[PDB]
């Protein structure tokens, strides 16, 4: 047994581009060695460190709007900076396996392929969907890829490795909503403050008492959008630290009796949220009484999944319900997976097997797309599907029929 | 009925690679845990 | 305390010698060359190599024998610390 | 296993990258009763080893 | 028996496992042929912690194997080290050249940060590795280096030496050439300590001359270094002095910790360990502790640990790992490489 | 209890790797051999369908061996009819030449995955079609081609009976599904009573 | 002495919670095969999960496993009427 | 039974008397094919250990109640092919360290009669003529 048919590893720099955080890394590896914010400090500074140093303007902008790249200049800048700094690998030295959303337009896809084959001259390229990779990451050919990115929640189903484009449900509920609600709650109870970006030093503060600190005399940073991003940073920190998802219909009788939890703001202001820390992660599943939009009509996570299942043929639903694939950042919140499982079980029609893949223990759910991309690249049979430079220079440059 | 196409074997190889990656991640984690624990135990033993 | 309890290190598990001419489990140890061997042909080749070596300061080439698939090293540097026969 | 004389529990042979063969494992029945099951494969906690399985343990 | 060779930029560190310190330490510079100072075509292949050209790399391998040490690599296993973000191609090529050229019986590649953590004897924490050409903050949990949380800072002892040259030349000292850059580096390693609360330390040094200290050059020249002693290494905390626009070491460490998974960052803060020769500045530990306590929450119990063997901590960790019995089963046997190839270096890690 | 079945991995498990310990024990075992040179050489896969060439880790001893996985590219058996063949045999009223060509292109691209075909089917250029309809059309065309060149009868009515009934079942409300389960339990009780009766006789 | 025994037992327990075994002894297990005998004395070979083998002919008919979730097979006899 | 790793954890002198150096327990690291298991045996057996050539790396045959040590021989793992000796190297024990060997012996009453009839053990019985 020589294992000649094991697999092949030929470059394939996977670049999973995401609205909250972009990911990258070589194929064959299990975890992406590159993970930094996606928003660039456009005056271009794109790095976990460069994006935290005060300068003249440094306006924050995310090239991907609704998961769709629109500002090609900023996208090219991000790619070039990533390569040069983290990878240090020549552009035209290794292929690329960038990922895309299931709702990528044909014109935008062709433009991405052109940018890949013209300014970088990479030896080969292949653009696979994010849901497909997320499914391959879990070794699943059929299932519901419940993406919960920072700007969209979509239960995309896949059939035999192919995404069902008509089954996607782009629910606005996402991390941005949770962050906005947390910002509103803070502004209601206290004043949201910038991270240490401006705080010179903190002091001891009694729980619930006003905090005292020293202001830095650095640049004013008139750009409010940058201040908004710096505040969203702390908002996301709060969300991932203490914010917890309810486990029931969220009646106002049990939450008042649960244990209390603490949290310290950048300035040292200590406050407890044990009473309403689970009020914000409610619209995700029950968007019926959210204070922000009381007269809205949205579908929760379970509702989105049920709709995505129903909009597709019934012949595949047995393989969709039984292989629900939870992914994305929002899911790492405490009790999120359990609440989702409970809601789907009480909602899903009995006699149909419902199984939630046990992958919430680790934070690898975010990187599921990159893991699936690296897995696909490491395959030997897949080595023929790459869009080589010859196929592009020939004149076709048609990724629709080839993908 | 129809014969297995290219993608039919590609998906099997993909599942194989996925389970391989899944096993290898946990193997690396367990090996690293073993190494750190053995090193700290050796340090404590040397001090004792 | 030391006499009744000789706290010595483990026995330092020995090396699993192998025949350099046939790469099989060595069964014997050539006295003059002090290198393990397992067959009479191996012994003859080892004696010839030792004669060629002692002839000059050090044999520039290295005797080859039964080269398997992978590149055989043809071990000359298997130093025999034993001196001349007598 | 071959050199060891202890039952590692439920396992399956699998080929990995580079032609190397791996042996995945699973957890069940506290993972302790199987370590003692060697007395049943070499030849309550005694009948349980015979009931949980049909003595279909892989030799060598 | 098992050899340990740490690919540390600036100066290579090699020796035998089990020893409490490296036996061979020399500048990691090769000229084409000779790896010693002189008027030649010397060049740095590992400037920023990544091998640039493999010719000089194989040359320095042969050197550290046969000239510095007197052991045959084909008879002893070599424990190599790699940067926490070492690309795949470079690791594969290193494994290839090490298995083919020198015919080593076995080898193993380990993250320098994990080796320094072993040397510190901690189960978790952030390894603020600061070589001569690059700096890294590698959070570690149960030995896993958390690659997604690793952040890289592109300043190190080389840039500090350059800035010290610039400052002492502006003050009127002859430090514009390499023959003087060596004396400047000597000053930086011996003199040029770090002082906490620079805003007040510089004021005191300017008001009182007690901080002025004299230095004697080889040619008999004498100069006094004062307030600018700790201004040079201050770039580590305020890269603005160096001219670049990156975050400081403490800010980079805070960012790395924040990127780490929740429910464990407490143990990370509680085990912030320093590493690298660039951390040998006296008093840097207290400055790091204070600035991290200022940044990190007040309720967090920050604890800076920095053994006196910072410069060689990675080598001590490599020696400990090699001497470790349980680690013996992780060596990359020769037959494994022969049957699988250089890709075997990927598997059997961590 | 019984043996376990799992695809990827369980919660606490762990797999053993190979041995590389006891270098002293195996010192001479591996010291008497060398390593076959591995080279980052370029390889050309004949299944590329073009002149592109990539690299791969292989030993220098087999510079040939174009590609092992090349023999996995088995294309599905999809007939390729001409325009005259369609005009003479496959002419239809509801369908048209362009629509049949698009259907066959989708089939060849997705390997007879009618579900993915319908999913990606261009409902704009051509009016809505159902999966069973596409299957019926494809099988009819294949049968006609196989006949004129000189496999099993396809019944769209069956798919017309399976999918809607199964959908109506999947849409069983909670109360009516519980009532159906109760009726099933009652029928089981009646069967048990009949068994008791026939046994007592 | 009782406290020392307790702490020693605790320490030993901690050691058992990291990893029992981590190697496979490739020397023999790598190439050697596995076989067992059931209660009835019947023999069976250990199936090792290998990658997909190269198909030399048109065999290995497409199975569509995802469809088997509700269907098992097709019997020979049927209703046999219009 | 199993490969022995002798070690005596130093303990404070007899607390009933003065001070000095004593040994309250003697730990023997019996290693078997299935695993390792250290036994904190009684210290009085130390005399038996020193009596026989019980060195680290050999197989010993311990008894629960009696405690007498009977070395079987060194482990075959150390039996280098170049070492010329027999009856000194034995294979490692297969199974757990603690083994409860149950053996049944069927002997007729006449067998016991004959066994108890003639003598055994010294007494100049080695004579041939008489
Ligand atoms: N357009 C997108 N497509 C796919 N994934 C996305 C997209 N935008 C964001 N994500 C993922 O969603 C996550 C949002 O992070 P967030 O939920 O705020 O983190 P946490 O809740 O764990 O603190 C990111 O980790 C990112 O990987
Ligand atoms: N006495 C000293 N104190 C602090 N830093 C020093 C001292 N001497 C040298 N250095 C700097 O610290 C660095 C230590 O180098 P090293 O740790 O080998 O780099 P690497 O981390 O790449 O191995 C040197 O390269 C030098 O620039």
């Amino acid at each position: 047994s020589g294992g000649v048919y094991g697999g092949d590893e030929v470059g394939a720099l996977v670049f999973d581009i995401g609205s909250y955080t972009v990911r990258a890394g070589y194929a064959g590896e299990d975890c992406p060695k590159v993970d930094f914010p996606t928003a660039i400090g456009m005056v271009y500074y794109i790095d976990t460190n460069a994006l935290r140093v005060p300068r003249e303007n440094m306006e924050a902008i995310s090239p991907l709007k609704n998961g769709m790249v629109e500002d090609w200049d900023s996208f090219q800048a991000i790619l070039d900076h990533t390569y040069k700094m983290h990878v240090k690998s020549e552009a035209s030295l290794h292929p690329v396996l960038m990922s895309e959303a299931p709702w990528n337009t044909r014109a935008k896809r062709e433009k991405l392929t052109e940018l890949m084959f013209e300014h970088y001259n990479i030896p080969a390229f292949f653009l696979c969907k994010t849901a497909v990779l997320t499914a391959f990451a879990n070794g699943r050919s059929t299932g519901l890829i419940l993406d919960s990115g920072a700007t969209h929640t979509t239960a995309i189903p896949v059939h035999d490795g192919y995404v069902l484009q008509q089954g996607i449900v782009k629910s606005p509920l996402a991390g941005d909503f949770i962050t906005m609600q947390c910002r509103e709650l803070f502004q209601e109870m206290n004043i949201e403050l910038v991270p240490p970006y401006m705080i010179a030093s903190k002091e001891a503060v009694r729980e619930g008492s006003p905090a005292n600190w020293k202001r830095k005399e650095k640049l004013p940073q008139v750009t409010r959008s940058w201040h908004n991003y710096m505040c969203n940073c702390v908002i996301q920190d709060f969300q991932a630290s203490v914010l917890q998802v309810s486990d029931s219909t969220y009646d106002e009788q049990v939450a008042a009796q649960m244990p209390t939890v603490h949290y310290e703001f950048p300035n040292g202001y200590n406050c407890d949220f044990g009473a309403e820390r689970l009020k914000i992660p409610e619209g995700l599943f029950d968007p019926s009484n959210v204070k922000g939009l009381s007269g809205n009509t949205m579908l929760g996570v379970s509702h989105v999944v049920t709709t995505s299942v129903g909009m597709c043929d019934i012949d595949i639903r047995p393989g969709l319900y039984g292989s629900v694939i939870v992914a994305g950042g929002n899911t790492l919140i405490q009790s999120f997976t359990d609440r989702l499982n409970r809601e789907l079980s009480q909602k899903t029609p009995p006699s149909m097997r419902l199984k939630l893949i046990a992958n919430n223990t680790t934070v690898e759910r975010r990187f599921s797309s990159w893991i699936g991309g690296s897995i696909l690249a490491s395959l030997g049979t897949f080595q023929q599907m790459w869009i080589s430079k010859q196929e592009y220079e020939e004149g076709g440059k048609q990724c629709v029929e080839r993908k | 009925p129809r014969p297995k196409s290219h993608w039919d074997y590609l998906l099997e190889e993909m599942q194989w690679m996925a389970t391989d990656f899944a096993q290898e991640r946990r193997w690396k984690v367990a090996a690293a845990k073993k190494l750190v624990r053995t090193v700290v135990r050796h340090h404590e033993e040397k001090q004792l | 305390f030391e006499e009744w309890f000789p706290q010595g290190r483990p026995p330092k598990v020995p090396v699993r010698e192998v025949c350099p001419v046939t790469h099989r489990p060595a069964l014997y140890r050539d006295p003059v060359t002090d290198i393990p061997y397992a067959t009479a042909r191996a012994f003859k080749i080892i004696r010839e190599a030792y004669k060629k070596y002692i002839t000059a300061h050090g044999l520039p080439p290295t005797a080859s024998a039964l080269g398997p698939g992978p590149p055989p090293p043809e071990p000359l540097p298997g130093s025999g610390p034993r001196a001349l026969r007598q | 296993l071959t050199v060891p004389q202890r039952c590692i529990g439920f396992a399956r042979r699998r080929v990995g990258r580079g032609g190397r063969v791996l042996l995945d494992r699973a957890h069940s029945d506290y993972d302790s009763v199987f370590h003692h099951l060697d007395l049943e494969m070499l030849s309550s906690k005694d009948l349980s080893q015979i009931l949980v399985n049909i003595k279909s343990c892989r030799w060598r | 028996a098992a050899l340990v060779v740490d690919n540390g930029s600036g100066m290579c560190k090699a020796g035998f496992a089990g020893d409490d310190a490296p036996r061979a330490v020399f500048p990691s510079i090769v000229g084409r042929a000779q790896s010693k100072r002189g008027i030649l075509t010397l060049k740095y292949p590992i400037e920023h912690g990544i091998v640039t050209n493999w010719d000089d790399m194989e040359k320095i391998w042969h050197h550290t194997f046969y000239n510095e040490l007197r052991v045959a690599p084909e008879e002893h296993p070599v424990l190599l080290t790699e940067a926490p973000l070492n690309p795949k191609a470079n690791r594969e090529k290193m494994t290839q050249i090490m298995f083919e050229t020198f015919n080593t019986p076995a080898m193993y590649v380990a993250i320098q940060a994990v080796l320094s953590l072993y040397a510190s004897g901690r189960t978790t924490g952030i390894v603020m590795d600061s070589g001569d050409g690059v700096t890294h903050t590698v959070p570690i949990y149960e030995g896993y280096a958390l690659p997604h949380a690793i952040l890289r800072l592109d300043l190190a002892g080389r840039d500090l030496t350059d800035y010290l040259m610039k400052i002492l030349t502006e003050r009127g000292y002859s430090f514009t050439t390499t023959a003087e850059r060596e004396i400047v580096r000597d000053i930086k390693e011996k003199l040029c300590y770090v002082a906490l609360d620079f805003e007040q330390e510089m004021a005191t040094a300017a008001s009182s001359s007690s901080l002025e200290k004299s230095y004697e050059l080889p040619d008999g020249q004498v100069i006094t270094i004062g307030n600018e002693r700790f201004r040079c290494p201050e770039a580590l905390f305020q890269p603005s002095f160096l001219g670049m626009e990156s975050c400081g070491i403490h800010e980079t460490t805070f960012n790395s910790i924040m990127k780490c998974d929740v429910d464990i960052r407490k143990d990370l803060y509680a085990n912030t360990v320093l590493s690298g020769g660039t951390t040998m500045y006296p008093g840097i530990a207290d400055r790091m502790q204070k600035e991290i306590t200022a940044l990190a929450p007040s309720t967090m119990k920050i604890k800076i640990i920095a053994p006196p063997e910072r410069k060689y901590s990675v080598w001590i960790g490599g020696s400990i790992l090699a001497s470790l019995s349980t680690f013996q089963q992780m060596w990359i046997s020769k037959q494994e490489y022969d049957e699988s190839g250089p890709s075997i270096v990927h598997r059997k890690c961590f | 209890y019984a043996l376990l079945y799992s695809d990827k991995k369980d919660a606490p498990p762990l797999l053993p790797s190979d041995t590389g310990q006891g270098y002293r024990t195996v010192k001479a075992k591996l010291g008497s051999k060398k390593v076959r040179p591995w080279k980052w050489m370029p390889f050309t896969n004949p299944a590329r369908k073009d002149g592109a060439m990539f690299f791969h880790w292989r030993r220098a001893a087999e510079e040939g061996k174009d590609y092992p996985f090349a023999r996995f590219n088995k294309t599905v058996q999809v007939p390729v009819y001409s325009e005259q063949e369609y005009q003479l045999y496959l002419h239809d009223d509801a369908w048209t030449k362009a629509e049949t060509d698009h259907l066959f292109d989708l089939s060849r691209r997705f390997d007879l995955r009618f579900v993915v075909i319908h999913d990606r089917y261009d409902h704009q250029q051509f009016k809505k079609r159902s999966v069973e309809d596409l299957k019926e059309r494809y099988y009819h065309i294949c049968a006609k081609l196989a006949n004129v060149r000189a496999r099993r009868k396809e019944q769209l009515e069956r798919l017309y009976n399976r999918t809607p009934e199964q959908v109506a079942e999947e849409e069983y409300l909670l109360q009516e599904l519980r009532k159906i389960e109760a009726r099933k339990k009652e029928r089981e009780k009646r069967s048990q009573d009949l068994q008791k009766l026939i046994t007592a006789a | 002495n009782l406290k020392t025994l307790q702490e020693r037992e605790a320490r030993l327990r901690l050691e058992q919670e990291e990893a029992e075994l981590l190697t496979y002894t490739r020397e023999d297990a790598y190439s050697m095969e596995y076989v067992y005998e059931d209660v009835d004395g019947q023999t069976e070979v250990m199936p090792l999960w290998t990658p997909p083998t190269p198909p030399q002919d048109d065999s290995d008919i497409y199975l569509d496993s995802v469809m088997c979730l509700m269907y098992e097979a097709t019997p020979i006899p049927e209703a046999k009427l219009p | 039974e199993g490969e022995v790793t002798e070690l005596t954890p130093c303990e404070t002198e007899n607390p009933m008397g003065g001070y000095g150096k004593t040994i309250s327990h003697v730990i023997i690291g019996l290693k078997t094919a299935k695993g390792t298991k250290q036994l904190k045996l009684d210290p009085s057996i130390f005399e038996s250990l020193q009596k026989e050539r019980v060195e680290a790396g050999d197989v010993i045959y311990i008894e629960a109640n009696s405690g007498a040590v009977k070395r079987q021989g060194r482990c075959d793992t150390y039996a280098t092919e170049f070492d010329l000796e027999a009856e000194e190297y034995v294979p490692l024990p297969k199974g757990d360290v603690h083994k409860k060997k149950e053996i049944i012996q069927d002997v007729t009453l006449h067998d016991l009669d004959v066994a108890n009839a003639r003598p055994q053990g010294g007494q100049d019985i080695l004579s041939m003529m008489g």
